[PDB]
């Protein structure tokens, strides 16, 4: 491993699968699976049932004391049976760590708010529902927050077009600004840009 | 038909509908609302106009990039008229002047301006024309308006014979002279008008485009409702909520207006005249700080 | 089986007691509006049209759908409610400006491919 | 090399002009329409072919890194020229 | 006759007035404010030429849209745009504002602001810089002096 | 001390032809700095330089009073400019093109244009592409 | 706490896409064809999902 | 390493608390900023004198876009559409075909310079230094019409400011 190779933290990885073994026996009744990647980062996966239990223990246990909520957003993948994947980012200042949690759920299935654990979800979950439509429950209030007024669906979900459904113009017979169909000058162009012969061999999936 | 101008899209802003239309007079108050109509759909509008560009700046917004293009243009040289209608298949005819100016008298505005616009488009093969004219306009009118929109009219059709005339019945709207002059006041019980709605007036004409068999026909675009001049200016005032143009107008107005079924009207181009109860709080909104006038039929 | 998990209502009884107060709040709210927001409709329409919405999911046969539809309407409602819209969002329900879509078969074929 | 249409426009190196029923004109009108006065097919052709004593030469262009890429070609059929894909320039042995 | 040149000469009175006393107000949505700011830094001085920085819209000139026109944001500026005294005029400024730019195939980006107002200048770049947004500021100035009021009003 | 500022200026009003020019630059150009002449423009654009000046204001053009076919007295902008002069005056090289000159190539322009919006020499945008679809063109002869 | 109820699931009311792009469209399920071009399989790994053809005209300006 | 910036313990002797009483009556600290400010009044202003004098830029500066071409006087540009697959903003639209000498040349180039975000992407994927962002700045324009570029317009743009292109690629083709 040369200079242009990333070098490689041998301690962080083994202090990471450590305490990610031990969050993992303090709380069985949720956790499903512990990951720590190559690149030292550890992410817990739960059950949806143990969001507060999990970020109360993380936030309020002497040994993680995870104090400071880093970041909660969502990803859409279609493929799964539950769609919406939902990933917390937590951020220890006691001892200088980061951790990562991540759900499930699907359009119909609400999941438990968790403003009462972090004062910073609240706008976080708000953008979630308007990007994602995620319903939480218990949430204080939950309304649309980067979306226009009476905008209908949500952007970030994976079958939603790009440029959206509706465009606005400003007519001169009724004096406002109006909403029409959209209608592009010049269409987006798209490119298939993915090629043939695989590049990483070590993420070969089976031939099933 | 020219593959450039068969239709294409979805009738929206980016659309083509293949109307390459000349608005004559199209920066005056019906212009504004045909521009508009013409170009929701598409179709490039030549823009002819005589005033400085700032009183056209309004216009621009109304179209696709390239859809509307303004050229300067004068009434009494033909060559500028050749050459804004050169590449058009329709020609409107908006030009009119209510009053008389030192330099365009009733004469010009209504005779020798459409005669002439008519016979370059027929020269320069424009397939179709429509020409506007009053309601009222007949030979042997007191007032010069009307005598010279007759006489217009009769040139018009005989030098373009397969255009449409147009006689609308003292339009009304937001930007209108019949309501603002009423509401700007602040004689009657013998005359009976039929006021019409602009955007009625502006889809008849988008229809009598469109339409094929309305060549060489005659309309007449008239309201539903007839009403007598003192309860009508009792309902504009009571909308405004206040309490109850040097010779021309003034007679134009104190004479009624002409019942001619024989002639066919919007209903013929598929559309409901709107009663002016619904659009009078539209216009009149704006000269504040319900019990309808009784119409005759 | 199954099993799912709870928004708001266990059955459609419960759901349907959401939809009519949700309804009952907007037709309350529907004359409020129109006079507030300065709009050249009327009372009537407007409840027409309010009717009309409601009628427009008036197939669904799933709690969890319609209390979700049913807490969409209430954040449309509060939006209408703490006037955060203008004129034109709620002139965007009745579509004034868009060209009349013609439905026979006549018309689709002339006008286009469009089915 | 700009040529003139039979209407009265000037015709574009890529052979461009509206014919005479197009509506699209009226775009030029009170106006002008864009042609670019140097084509490049014209002015390659008046470039004299080089000659040189070898089966296969090289070219970049002229400039080293400010031309193109650096292609060889043969020039072993005597019918025709070697000609440059990038920059147009021909190349030929010394026949007779 | 003299009836010509009063008129005239009037005229050029006018527009020059005009065209020596621009108030601008700026709708600073994005980072072409930053640029927009720049022109009234010290070095280029957007008030030596008679450009007041940050005019009310009360009594504002022109309009300067310097950044991304959202469609939440469109009325808004629709709304500030019909509030201006009669002689007024709209200059777009940067990529974002003249057709969409780097969001134009977005769900809720404006492809331009010419769809919401009428546009005199438009401005290239991604940012314009403060002098080339100057030099439209001064093309503007053009503008309004090739403009005849006086002349049509007699003419007609 | 005072007095030598007024000779400086004195200097400056003797330095541009006396009174009538002086009045004359500071009216066009709102400047009355005298600096050392760099070069003669084709179309009558004059340059000078003043290294005494900061960095910024030790460059400038004096602008012709006639381009190409309109009055520019009063009329200048920075579109004026060819594109040596356009790169010796913004500082992208320390050397003028007068005492080396730009590569000299057959379509090169010969005649720098200024910015020609809202002219009828303006650029008007158009495909520049041959119709794609053939249509069939029916026979001048009839059937029967 | 638990519905169990027994239904065919639809969000179609919730989506948000027009009336007329929902029961209009014809969606194809597939798996890419090789490009004949080459001779790698790697992109005909997964299975694709797209809507029917539409109209595409030509812009009056720019073409 | 970490500071205090407002952990200060005021002095409580006589002569302390007199000085700060003398500062509250008196306004010495607004009679300070008054100096700075009348100071900074009688130093030069750094005004430049637009148009008349420019500000300064760099051989590297990207401006309006132009099509070169080789000495020989044809044109660079070989269609391998490098330029509108890199493009971030989708701002390029390139057509081609055969030549009538069997050239591979384009018939259709367009730059929409009102989508484009003058990042430079194009002319550095461009192998033959065909498409450049050229010096040019003051281009701004009345209509959204005449901001669409086509390839007349960029093979005019490229003719009009060659001398300048050349002699800033010379100064600067070497850290490329
Ligand atoms: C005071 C009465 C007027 C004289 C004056 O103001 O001198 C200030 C002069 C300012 O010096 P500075 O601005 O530090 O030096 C810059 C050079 O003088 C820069 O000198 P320069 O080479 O740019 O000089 C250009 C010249 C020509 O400038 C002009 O003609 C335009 C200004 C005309 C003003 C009227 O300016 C003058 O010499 C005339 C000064 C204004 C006279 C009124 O020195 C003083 O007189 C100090 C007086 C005490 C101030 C309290
Ligand atoms: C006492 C009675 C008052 C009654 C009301 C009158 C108000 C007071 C009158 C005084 C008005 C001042 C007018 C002076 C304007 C001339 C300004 C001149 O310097 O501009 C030049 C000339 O511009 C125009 O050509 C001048 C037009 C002005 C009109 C000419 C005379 C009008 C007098 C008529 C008065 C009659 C009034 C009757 C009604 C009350 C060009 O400058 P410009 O191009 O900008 O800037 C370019 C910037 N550069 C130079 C750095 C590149
Ligand atoms: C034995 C004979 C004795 C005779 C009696 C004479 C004794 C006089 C001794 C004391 C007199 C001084 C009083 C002068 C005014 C004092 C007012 C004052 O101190 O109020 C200040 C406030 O005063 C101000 O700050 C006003 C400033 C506003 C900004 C304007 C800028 C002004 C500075 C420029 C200089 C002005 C020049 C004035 C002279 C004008 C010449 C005509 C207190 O405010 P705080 O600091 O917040 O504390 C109170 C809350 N705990
Ligand atoms: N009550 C009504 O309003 C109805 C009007 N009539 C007729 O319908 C037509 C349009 O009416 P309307 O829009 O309301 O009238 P407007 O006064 O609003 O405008 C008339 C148009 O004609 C143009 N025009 C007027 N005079 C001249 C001229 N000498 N040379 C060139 N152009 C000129 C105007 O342009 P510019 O301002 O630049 O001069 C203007 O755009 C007119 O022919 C009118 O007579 C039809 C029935 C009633
Ligand atoms: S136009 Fe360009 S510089 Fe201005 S805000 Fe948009 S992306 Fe940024
Ligand atoms: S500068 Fe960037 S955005 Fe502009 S055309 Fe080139 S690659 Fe596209
Ligand atoms: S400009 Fe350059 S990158 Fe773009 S198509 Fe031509 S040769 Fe390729
Ligand atoms: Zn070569």
């Amino acid at each position: 491993t040369r200079p242009t190779i990333r070098p490689r933290n041998d301690v962080v990885h083994k202090q990471l699968s450590a305490f990610g073994q031990y969050v993992a026996e303090i709380l069985p009744k949720y956790v499903q699976q512990v990951q720590v990647s190559c690149f030292n980062e550890l992410e817990i996966f739960i059950h949806p049932d143990g969001v507060i239990p999990v970020l109360t223990f993380l936030r309020d246990h002497t040994n993680a004391q995870f104090k400071s909520l880093a970041d909660l957003t969502a990803v859409d993948v279609p493929t799964r049976q539950n769609r919406f994947e939902i990933v917390y980012n937590l951020l220890s200042l006691r001892f200088n760590s980061r951790i990562r949690v991540k759900t499930y759920t699907d359009e119909l299935t609400p999941i438990e708010s968790s403003v009462t654990v972090y004062k910073a979800a609240n706008w976080y979950e708000r953008e979630i529902w308007d990007m994602f439509g995620v319903f939480f429950a218990n949430h204080p209030d939950l309304r649309r927050i980067l979306t226009d007024y009476g905008f209908e669906g949500h952007p970030f979900r994976k079958d939603f077009p790009l440029s959206g459904y509706v465009e606005l113009r400003y007519d001169d017979e009724v004096k406002r600004v109006v909403a029409e169909p959209v209608e592009l000058a010049q269409e987006f162009r798209k490119f298939d840009l993915n090629s043939p012969w695989e590049a990483f061999p070590a993420y070969r999936q089976p031939p099933e | 038909l020219h593959h450039a101008l068969i239709p294409h899209g979805k009738g929206g802003r980016s659309s083509v509908s293949g109307i390459v239309a000349t608005v004559f007079g199209a920066t005056g108050f019906l212009g504004r609302y045909v521009v508009n109509h013409l170009g929701r759909m598409g179709s490039q509008v030549i823009v002819p106009y005589r005033c400085e560009p700032y009183d056209t700046m309004h216009l621009r917004p109304m179209g696709d990039l390239g859809q509307i293009i303004f050229m300067e243009w004068n009434g009494k040289d033909k060559d500028s008229i050749r050459k804004v209608v050169e590449h058009s298949n329709v020609v409107i005819n908006l030009v009119g002047r209510e009053w008389e100016t030192k330099n365009f008298d009733f004469e010009d505005v209504f005779v020798k301006i459409p005669h002439a616009i008519a016979q370059v488009s027929k020269e320069a093969g424009v397939e179709k024309l429509i020409h506007i004219s009053h309601l009222n306009a007949d030979i042997k009118s007191p007032s010069r308006y009307l005598r010279s929109k007759a006489v217009g009219e009769k040139e018009v059709r005989a030098a373009f014979p397969e255009a449409t005339i147009i006689k609308p019945s003292d339009i009304f709207g937001r930007e209108d002279r019949f309501l603002n002059y009423f509401a700007s006041m602040r004689l009657g019980k013998e005359t009976v008008k039929q006021p019409v709605y602009i955007v009625d007036v502006s889809k008849g004409i988008i229809n009598a485009i469109k339409d094929p068999d309305a060549k060489g026909k005659t309309f007449a675009f008239v309201g539903p409702n007839r009403y007598l001049l003192f309860d009508l200016v009792q309902y504009i005032f009571a909308v405004a909520y206040r309490p109850f143009t040097t010779r021309d107008k003034v007679e134009r107005v104190h004479m009624s207006d002409m019942t001619l079924p024989h002639l066919p009207g919007l209903e013929d181009l598929g559309i409901q005249a709107t009663p002016l109860e619904l659009k009078a709080i539209e216009v009149l909104r704006r000269h504040r700080t319900v019990k309808p006038a009784k119409t005759v039929n | 089986g199954t099993s799912v998990k709870p928004i708001f209502s266990r059955d459609m009884n419960e759901a349907k007691r959401r939809v009519r107060e949700l309804y009952r709040a907007w037709y309350r709210e529907v004359p409020n509006t129109v006079h507030l927001f300065q709009l050249d409709i009327s009372v009537k329409q407007g409840r027409d049209k309010v009717r009309e919405m409601f009628m427009k999911n008036a197939h669904v046969t799933d709690p969890r759908v319609v209390d979700l539809l049913v807490i969409k309407g209430k954040m449309e409602l509060e939006e209408t409610i703490n006037v955060w819209k203008q004129r034109t969002h709620i002139m965007r329900f009745f579509h004034e400006t868009e060209a009349p879509r013609p439905t026979d078969f006549l018309s689709k074929f002339y006008v286009g491919h469009d089915p | 090399g700009v040529r003139t249409s039979p209407t009265g426009e000037k015709v574009t190196h890529t052979g461009q002009a509206y014919d005479d029923g197009d509506y699209r004109r009226v775009r030029f009108s009170d106006r002008q329409k864009e042609v670019n006065e140097n084509f490049a097919i014209d002015l390659i052709a008046e470039q004299p072919v080089s000659e040189v004593g070898s089966r296969v030469i090289s070219c970049d262009g002229g400039g080293g890194a400010l031309g193109h890429p650096r292609v060889y070609i043969n020039l072993d059929k005597e019918t025709k020229t070697g000609t440059c894909g990038y920059c147009g320039l021909q190349f030929r042995q010394p026949h007779h | 006759s003299r009836g010509e040149y009063v008129v005239a000469k009037l005229d050029d009175l006018v527009n020059w007035a005009r065209r020596s006393s621009l108030w601008p107000m700026t709708f600073g949505l994005a980072c072409c404010a930053v640029e927009m700011m720049h022109m009234a830094a010290p070095r280029y001085d957007m008030d030596r030429f008679g450009v007041v920085f940050r005019a009310s819209p009360r009594q504002s000139d022109v309009m300067i849209v310097a950044g991304t026109l959202t469609n939440k944001m469109a009325p808004a500026l629709r709304k500030v745009y019909d509030q201006m005294p009669e002689p007024r005029y709209v200059v777009s400024m940067g990529s974002c504002a003249n057709g969409g730019g780097y969001y134009h195939y977005s769900y809720s980006v404006v492809r331009g602001c010419d769809r919401i107002v009428p546009v005199d200048i438009y401005v290239p770049g991604c940012p314009p810089t403060a002098e080339a947004l100057l030099y439209g500021i001064l093309q503007l100035q053009r503008k309004i002096k090739r403009e005849k009021r006086l002349r049509i009003w007699y003419r007609r | 001390e005072l007095v030598q500022v007024l000779r400086r200026g004195l200097q400056q009003v003797s330095g541009h032809g006396g009174l009538r020019g002086y009045l004359r630059v500071l009216f066009r150009a709102n400047d009355v700095r005298v600096g050392t002449l760099v070069g003669e423009d084709k179309y009558g654009n004059k340059y000078y330089e003043d290294n005494k000046q900061f960095f910024g204001r030790h460059r400038w053009v004096i602008y012709t009073t006639e381009m190409n076919g309109r009055d520019t007295f009063w009329d200048v902008d920075g579109s004026m400019v060819p594109p040596e002069w356009h790169r010796w005056l913004h500082c992208m090289t320390d050397d003028p093109p007068t005492t080396k000159p730009p590569t000299a190539r057959k379509y090169i322009w010969t005649n720098h244009k200024f910015n020609v919006s809202g002219t009828p020499q303006q650029y008007v945008p158009y495909s520049t592409t041959r119709k794609k679809i053939q249509e069939w063109v029916p026979p001048s002869t009839p059937y029967k | 706490q638990l519905i169990a109820v027994d239904e065919k699931l639809d969000i179609t009311t919730l989506t948000g896409v027009p009336e007329e792009h929902i029961k209009t469209r014809k969606v194809r399920i597939f798996v890419p064809a090789r490009n004949n071009m080459q001779s790698g399989v790697n992109n005909t790994k997964k299975w694709k999902m797209e809507f029917d053809t539409r109209e595409r005209w030509e812009n009056p300006l720019m073409g | 390493t970490y500071k205090f910036v407002n952990m200060r313990e005021p002095s409580m002797d006589m002569k302390s608390v007199t000085d700060r009483a003398a500062q509250t009556l008196l306004w010495t600290e607004l009679v300070r900023g008054l100096g700075m400010t009348l100071s900074y009044l009688f130093r030069e202003p750094a005004t430049i004198n637009y148009p008349f004098e420019k500000g300064p830029l760099s051989p590297r500066f990207r401006g309006e876009h132009a099509l070169r071409r080789y000495p020989s006087g044809e044109e660079r540009c070989i269609a391998c559409k490098l330029c509108e697959a890199v493009c971030p903003a989708q701002a390029i639209t390139i057509e081609a075909e055969p030549r009538a000498d069997g050239s591979r040349r384009t018939t259709r180039y367009d730059i929409d310079m009102t989508k484009c975000i003058y990042c430079g992407f194009c002319q550095e994927a461009c192998p033959v230094d065909a498409i450049v962002e050229g010096p040019n700045f003051e281009f701004s324009t009345e209509t959204h019409e005449e901001l669409l570029y086509n390839k007349e317009k960029l093979l005019n743009n490229g003719d009009k400011w060659e001398a300048e292109i050349a002699a800033n690629i010379q100064a600067d083709y070497l850290y490329r």
